């Protein structure tokens, strides 16, 4: 969903 | 404690461009100042794109995509920088999203100043230099985008900050307790108080001759907010009236009702 979340959740 | 050292080190680790590197180049790169030199830069720096028909679309649209990709890269660096600011990793994910969503463009336009002088700005990882006049010469609305950023940068650069100051300034921007829709305001406000406190102490020793630097910089944060407000209005005009200027999805997310 949110691209900002994926950035924050990445290794 | 060592909060300021940790923030400076996170800045040096996470941003490919900074002021010291930029000034080495700004004091050589390839100068883009018309259609012709823009084409030469593209042919050598992004050969795969020139052979895929990118030189068919307008100069404005090509520069648009250059800038867009730069912002996208910088948002990634800013996210990694934020994750290394003591305290940020413990916040709720939604609060983390809010802080970045409303903070990244104030930070980007703060850091953009480092790669600018009065005549133009570095691009393409420091290998290109696009002139202020050339940007001014494009067709509306594109010629309207960078000019107020140059104006901000000239005054911001007149303060003569270095990277250690800029790193704390950017951290203060990101950890902003008055972003709309924040949940844990009291704790983020406490994070900002610490960052702003060490910034004031850092400016006192790093710039002992400019005793008024700290409130000047506080006002610069308000100027950046306004700057981003005006810039978002340019983004709508592009969203509404430009056919070949597709907004990157990450940026569409950031700009959704901001
Ligand atoms: C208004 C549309 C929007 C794209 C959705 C945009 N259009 N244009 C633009 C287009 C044509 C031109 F002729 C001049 C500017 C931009 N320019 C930007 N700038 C400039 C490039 N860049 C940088 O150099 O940053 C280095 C720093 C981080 C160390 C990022 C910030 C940032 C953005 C941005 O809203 O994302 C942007």
């Amino acid at each position: 969903p949110s691209l900002l979340k994926k950035l924050l959740l990445a290794p | 404690k060592s909060l300021a050292k940790r923030i400076y080190e996170a800045y040096l680790k996470n941003f490919n461009m900074n002021k010291v590197k930029a000034r080495v180049i700004l004091s050589p790169p390839f100068v883009i100042h018309d259609m012709e030199t823009l084409c030469m830069a593209e042919k050598t720096l992004v050969a795969k794109l020139v052979a895929n028909g990118i030189q068919n679309k307008e100069a404005e649209v090509r520069i648009f995509h250059c800038c867009q990709c730069t912002s996208v890269e910088t948002v990634t660096e800013l996210t990694e920088f934020a994750k290394a600011i003591p305290g940020f990793a413990n916040l709720d994910l939604n609060d983390q999203v809010t802080l970045l969503k409303y903070g990244v463009y104030e930070a980007i336009f703060a850091m953009l100043s480092s790669v600018m002088n009065k005549d133009g700005m570095l691009v393409a990882y420091g290998n290109g230099f696009i002139t202020r006049e050339f940007l001014k010469s494009l067709r509306k609305p594109f010629c309207d985008i960078m000019e107020p950023k140059f104006d901000f940068a000239m005054k911001f650069n007149a303060l003569e900050l270095d990277d250690s100051d800029i790193s704390l300034f950017v951290a203060a921007i990101i950890c902003c307790g008055d972003r709309p829709g924040l949940l844990n305001v009291g704790h983020i406000e406490k994070m900002q108080e610490g960052i702003v406190h060490v910034l004031r102490l850092h400016l006192q020793s790093n710039h002992p001759d400019d005793i008024f630097l700290f409130p000047k910089l506080l006002q610069k944060m308000a100027d950046l907010r306004q700057l981003v407000t005006e810039h978002a209005q340019l983004v709508q005009i592009i969203k509404k009236t430009e056919s070949d200027a597709a907004l990157h999805p990450l940026l569409q997310e950031i700009y959704r009702d901001m």
